[PDB]
């Protein structure tokens, strides 16, 4: 459906101007008729943008209800009022058991429900963001007449009006133009004003300056175009249909999540309808067949599980809040740490996305400036009276100015009114030489010409501050070369001296290398223009050349670019050390992208293109063997014609990979070509044309302060303060959320053990029931929920950024060595403590362990009112019940205490509890929560009701206590015998 | 005692549940405190 | 396989059957020792059979006994629990002077044979003839219900003293050593009627203290014959035989703690 939309589109850019008014039926000065207009508007439709069709959060929320655990849960609420019924009709039962655990089920669906549909959320306004760029109205010659008209109401075919400050109201073939500038970084990430004209100037239509888009604006000068695409059909309403329309698909954690569902819905039902035959096969009536079932699906399924999933997950994603990191979506806050392959964004991303003054030319000598927003850098110099000559041309021949109001906000960071680079040049001197506003006072502006597109340099008359002199100088600035065939002189460490061929030859090698580094290099010189030639009242003419622009002194030279944030290099290291891939993927230039991908370390020095080869050795590209080449720059254009097949093997040849001068729909491409080799992606960006390919990552990753609202909406968390490290911090977070989840998930499957055999041994030794259903809900839903939470604030084993990424396929949540420790070898333990309790409670009121076989006949029957114990005494119904009961509450409180040591044992994967500490708060606070909880649950008078909880007696309390230690013990032993020997054994079989 | 033995077949379970009830309101003021030691 | 290499699946299992093995052998060991806390003669605790339950030989299907008077096979199901009872105080199960004595044919005071020790032999308990119980086939119309208190160990049942008012008001008040029983319904549809020891409508207290299974096999609880000659017919008759006692309650859960609960009902 969007793989059309995945290609580069075709326009009509080479048609005359005449010729592509016949295409649409249009005429060039008076423009369509009224009733033309109409006409089309029925004909194509309204020059709108339709949202795709959503979701109802109706079906949203029930498509949670129905997911293994939620399936077997409403069996179980169902088969409760089964039960219940079949009672109702044959013997009058005044009870409420059936009917209120059925009750009660059912809202532990419905909350659970509500938990997963919590995680499970989708924030997406893309088309929303998009419509926001089509401005409310458009200007328009219809009958000759220009009018304002709703802008939906445009057509293909009319004469549109534009000039600066208004939004490109549809996709236009320039007509006519007058100093029209427009803001194409709609389609590239470029802000950098770009000229529009009618004439045609490149084949490729997103390159040529007759064409003007939807979703741009225009930024000075006027315009006249013809309407060629409305709506959908607009290059970026494509684009905007693509990015709203990609289906999202499920993130690594929730394929985690099923994955796990589907082993203990498996087990679930294995045990259910095993012991479901095993029961009628002992004579069991249907009766009692179903009430055993009812209780084996509580005991399997771990009710609160989901839930703590939830809440870990969402208390992970507060502590990134407070980072200054915001998650849309939940899950996002593991994808992170799964991250194999990140694609980012340049421009905004990566860079500081402002024009900076980066390195300085003179005295024969190259300096650097510091490019980082806070300044992290140190000086390069300031003694020179060289400096202080090129510092006072960068201010004086430099019209730009600060925006009132800025002197609150650091110089970097302010608003400047001007051209980026005299807007670098403005805060490049502001910065190290202070206020320019006073340079520019103490030398008032007497004339100037402003840079000319003939001239290509601009100059500069002022009245020198020097006192002893009150002349004028001269101040010019322009292209390197042009600066120079206008110098006699040069400023060397102060004085003048004549430019002899060896410093001619300098500033070449000088100029080059500043080149090389992608930077954006002028010329500065000055000329002290001759006293006696000049009076203090000399007029200077500006239209003819009055004065000399030859023999001058050349100052020095000065580079800028669009430089990396400060934390971006380190982070980018840091990603590539924890063993992810790093790709740029950009709108702009490949000078200047390959020149950010070493600065930043995307590209890694020694590392060479085909082309880097081909020029070292001076030898054709074609001879390059290109498996000598570890690093390749793949432009747009060429991308355009390489098939999926050969993008593939692009990505599998080259370790360092950029991707240059890229459309939108081409980030997707990429994006889509790394995840088609089963990684994990990231993208992170800031542009509109970072839409489709945030949309399609595994996790999408905006810039806060820099992103456009449209990148925003795309993406799964948000960058508020545009730092860069947070992606570093956020995979780590994500690598020690999921071993947190497998250590919270053991500890909650462990109890499902001592759950399960009770109901087993009820049915296969025929005693009386050691554990009810209702206690396995105060434990799943009770004790055990701030205990499986707070392992979420377990600290790392180890340096997790310095293991590589997991293997989705390979590397799972739950896994055998999981069941096989929870189910096999901890719950084991578990079990026995909590049927060594129930045995000492029967066996001091006087039932022992050996008379207890085969009673619960007798036990469970209501009309016996004098079963014999072992000692010879009688007990009517409800005392024994009253016994039994306190043995249900006793096992509760037997699986509490096994809990205590198992939280301890679940505290490290690896390490022991003597290495990694006590040090979380939140665990400690769940001990002394749930055993409150126990004791409030048992010694709150009225309990024995609600409940069937009984006061338990103090010895009562210390009766799994020796299993609880030997947990503790095994589990201290077991992981010694791990770290002991890293071979395998202990570790294949049972290492998490 | 003798035929007077009728504390044989009794127990305080009153006081039992007050000094319960005041563990598990002790363990929980316990729990907070320590987890109040930074929020 | 599924998982492993046979090398594996053999390695798994030698684990899990040694593992599982100590850990039966554990489980033993703690059963061991729970044992080794308790006596033989005496359980632990006792406070939960504490105050007596009160049982009887018909075995209701609901605290119930409806019957057709006009039918053989209407009552052979209570006749047959009925009988499983009577059935243990014959004759020739009372033989000798091992291990029975012969005790007051009238209600007479406790009786106490030492300790809970086994420092003598099996403690000798008194004979009871089930003669004692006039009237009571059974009661193919109007039936004959027997009563009994539940056995408890060094439990001594204390009669109440006739310090104030009381239900049978004075009425064949043997204060001193009979633990009366007092059926009732108001609703005075019947004609209650009494067989026990001595005549009495109780239990004797020369059966008390019992002193266990272990120290007193072959041991007999004294019964109480309950007859409902009652005038009325063909409607459900909710009579309530209460026991009266010092170490007597009763509870509203517990609908037999000294008490009955019987839906006598002779259909017919
Ligand atoms: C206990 O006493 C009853 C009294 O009914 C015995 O029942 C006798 O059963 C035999 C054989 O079935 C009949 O011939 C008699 O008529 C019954 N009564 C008597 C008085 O002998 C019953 O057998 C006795 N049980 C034991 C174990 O001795
Ligand atoms: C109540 C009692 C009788 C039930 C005992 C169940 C035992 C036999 C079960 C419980 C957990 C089970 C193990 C759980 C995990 C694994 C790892 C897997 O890769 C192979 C099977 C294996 C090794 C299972 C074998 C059988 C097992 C040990
Ligand atoms: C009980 O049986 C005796 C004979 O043993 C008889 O005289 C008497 O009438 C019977 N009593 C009643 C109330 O039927
Ligand atoms: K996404
Ligand atoms: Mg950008
Ligand atoms: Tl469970
Ligand atoms: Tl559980």
């Amino acid at each position: 459906l969007d793989e059309l939309k995945k290609e580069v589109s075709m326009d009509d850019h080479k048609l005359s101007l005449d010729e592509l008014h016949n295409k649409y039926g249009t005429d060039l000065t008076r423009g369509l008729t009224n009733a033309r207009a109409k006409e089309i508007l029925a004909r194509d439709g309204p020059n709108s943008l339709t949202p795709p069709p959503t979701t109802p959060e109706w079906i949203k929320f029930c498509r949670q209800l129905f997911g293994g655990f939620s399936i077997l849960l409403w069996i179980g609420a169902i088969l409760c009022f089964l039960a219940y019924g079949i009672q109702a009709a044959t013997e009058d039962e005044p009870a409420n058991d059936n009917l209120y655990l059925g009750v009660v089920l059912s809202t532990v669906v419905i909350v659970t429900g509500c938990f997963s549909y919590y995680q499970e959320a989708k924030s997406s306004r893309i088309m929303d963001s998009f419509k926001n760029m089509v401005p409310q109205q458009a200007l328009v010659i219809r009958d000759g007449e220009k009018s304002t008209i709703n802008a939906e109401f445009v057509v293909a075919g009319d004469l549109v009006e534009v000039k600066g400050g208004d939004r490109i109201p549809a996709d236009l073939r320039i007509i006519s133009a007058h100093g029209c500038k427009v803001d194409n970084s709609s389609l590239t990430g470029e802000s950098e004003p770009q000229t529009r004209s009618p004439e045609f100037s490149s084949e490729n239509p997103l390159e040529t300056r007759n064409i003007a888009f939807f979703s741009t604006n225009c930024v000075e000068g006027t315009a006249r175009g013809v309407v060629v695409y409305t709506g959908d059909r607009t290059v970026m309403g494509r684009i905007a249909t693509l990015a709203s329309g990609l289906e999202v698909g499920r993130t690594p954690i929730a394929i985690e999540i099923e994955h796990f569902i589907h082993i203990i819905t498996g087990v679930a039902v294995f045990l259910g309808v095993s012991f479901f035959i095993l029961s009628l096969i002992l004579g069991y009536s249907w009766l009692e067949a179903v009430i055993f079932l009812i209780g084996i699906i509580v005991a399997n399924v771990p009710e609160g599980l989901l839930a703590t999933v939830t809440v870990c997950l969402t208390l992970t994603a507060k502590r990134m809040a407070r980072k200054n990191c915001l998650v849309k979506n939940l899950e996002a806050v593991e994808t992170l740490g799964s991250t194999s392959t990140i694609c980012s964004d340049k421009t905004g991303t990566l860079t500081q996305n402002r024009m900076t003054v980066a390195h300085m030319w003179f005295d024969n000598q190259i300096h650097e400036a510091d490019t980082t927003e806070n300044q992290s850098g140190a000086a390069f110099d300031k003694t020179s009276a060289t400096w202080s000559a090129l510092s006072r041309i960068a201010a004086l021949c430099n019209r730009a100015v600060f925006q009132a109001g800025q002197d609150n906000v650091p110089i970097l960071k302010r608003s400047v009114a001007g051209d980026a680079s005299e807007s670098a040049l403005l805060k490049c001197i502001e910065l190290c030489c202070g206020s320019v506003q006073g340079m520019r006072d103490r030398n008032p502006k007497i004339v100037e010409i402003p840079f000319n597109s003939t001239n290509k340099y601009q100059l500069s008359i002022h009245e020198n501050e020097k006192s002893s002199e009150s002349r004028y100088l001269l101040v010019m600035k322009g292209a390197p070369e042009r600066i120079l065939d206008r110098c006699s002189t040069i400023l060397l460490n102060g004085a003048e001296e004549p430019l002899k061929e060896d410093m001619k030859e300098a500033f070449q090698n000088a100029y080059l290398e500043l080149g090389g580094l992608g930077e954006r290099v002028l010329g500065f010189c000055h000329f002290a223009l001759p006293e006696d030639k000049y009076n203090e009242g000399y007029p200077f003419d500006a239209d003819e050349p009055n004065f000399p622009t030859t023999d001058l002194c050349f100052v020095g030279l000065m580079a800028m670019i669009d430089p990396p944030r400060a934390a971006v290099p380190d982070a980018v290291g840091k990603c590539r050390s924890a063993g992810i891939k790093v790709i740029m993927v950009t709108g702009d230039h490949p000078i200047t992208a390959k020149a950010i991908a070493k600065g930043v370390g995307i590209i890694s020095e020694g590392n060479e293109t085909i082309e880097d080869i081909a020029a070292r050795l001076n030898i054709p590209i074609g001879q390059v063997n290109p498996r000598d080449a570890k690093a390749c720059v793949v432009h747009g254009s060429d991308l355009k014609d390489l098939s999926t097949e050969v993008l593939d093997d692009i990505l599998h040849y080259h370790t360092e990979i950029v991707f240059a001068r890229t459309s939108p729909q081409q980030k997707l491409i990429i994006v889509e070509g790394c995840q088609r080799q089963g990684a994990i992606v990231a993208v992170t960006g800031d542009g509109v044309n970072d839409s489709p390919a945030l949309k399609k990552a595994d996790i999408g990753v905006a810039m806060g302060i820099s992103g456009s609202d449209v990148s925003k909406q795309a993406a799964d968390m948000i960058l508020l303060d545009d730092n860069f490290a947070s992606i570093v911090t956020g995979v780590e977070e994500g690598r020690l959320i999921f071993d947190n989840l497998k250590k919270s998930i053991a500890y909650t499957l462990t109890s499902n053990i001592p759950e399960i055999t009770p109901f087993l041994v009820f049915i296969i030794g025929n005693v009386p029931l050691p554990l009810g259903t209702v206690t396995i809900l105060c434990i799943d839903l009770g004790t055990d929920m701030v205990p499986a939470i707070s392992l979420a604030y377990e600290q790392a084993e180890s340096d997790i950024m310095k293991r590589q990424p997991r293997n989705p396929k390979t590397d799972k949540l739950v896994n055998e060595r999981l069941i096989s420790m929870a189910y096999g070898q901890i719950g084991m333990i578990q079990a026995l403590g909590g049927f060594f309790s129930y045995f000492v409670i029967l066996a001091e009121n006087g039932f022992l362990p050996m008379d207890l076989i085969g009673k619960r006949v007798r036990w469970d029957d209501r009309w016996i009112s004098d079963v014999e114990d072992s000692f010879g005494q009688q007990w009517t119904y409800e005392q024994r019940k009253i016994v039994e009961f306190t043995c249900h509450t006793s096992f509760f409180i037997s699986i509490v205490v096994v809990q205590w040591a198992d939280l301890i044992i679940c505290k490290t994967r690896r390490n022991s509890i003597f290495q990694q500490g006590m040090k979380n708060k939140i665990l400690i606070f769940g001990l002394f929560e749930e055993t409150a909880l126990a004791a409030f649950l048992s010694y709150c008078p009225g309990t024995d009701v609600a409940l069937r909880m009984y006061p338990l007696k103090p010895s009562w309390w210390f009766c799994a206590f020796p299993y609880s230690l030997i947990i503790f013990l095994y589990d201290e032993m077991r992981r010694f015998i791990i770290r002991r020997s890293p071979g395998g054994w202990v570790e294949q079989e049972t290492y998490y | 005692e003798g035929p007077d033995n009728d504390e044989r077949f009794t127990y305080d379970y009153y006081r039992l549940r007050v000094v319960g009830l005041i563990v598990a309101a002790v363990l929980c003021v316990i729990g907070i405190i320590i987890l109040l030691a930074g929020k | 396989f599924l998982g492993r290499t046979g090398s594996s699946w053999f390695k798994i299992f030698l684990f899990y059957l040694i593992f599982y093995g100590c850990l039966a052998g554990i489980f033993i060991g703690t059963i061991q020792v729970l044992l080794l806390t308790l006596s033989d003669f005496e359980p632990k605790y006792q406070d939960r059979v504490a105050p007596p339950g009160l049982s009887h030989a018909p075995y209701a299907i609901k605290t119930e006994i409806s019957f057709s008077i006009s039918n053989p096979k209407s009552y052979e199901s209570f006749v047959k629990s009925m009988h499983k009872l009577m059935d243990l105080y014959n004759e020739s199960s009372q033989a000798g002077n091992s291990p029975f004595e012969d005790c007051s044919d009238t209600p007479a005071d406790y009786i106490k044979r030492g300790d809970l020790d086994d420092s003598q032999g099996q403690k000798k308990a008194c004979r009871f003839s089930r003669m004692w119980l006039k009237n009571c086939g059974y009661a193919e119309g109007k039936p004959c219900v027997v009563a009994k208190l539940n056995r408890i160990i060094g439990f001594y049942p204390k009669p109440l003293k006739n310090t104030t008012d009381l239900p049978e008001e004075l009425q064949a008040n043997y204060n001193q050593y009979v633990l009366p029983l007092r059926c009732a319904a108001r609703e005075k549809i019947g004609s209650i009627e009494y067989f026990g020891l001595g005549g009495y409508a109780g239990f004797p207290l020369q059966y008390y203290p019992y002193y266990g299974k272990r120290l007193q096999k072959k041991y007999l609880q004294p019964l109480l014959a309950i007859q409902f000659t009652n005038l009325t017919q063909n409607m459900e008759l909710r009579i309530e035989c209460k026991v009266y006692g010092e170490n007597i309650d009763y509870s509203e859960k517990d609908r037999f703690r000294g008490r009955f609960e019987v839906k006598i009902e002779v259909k017919s």
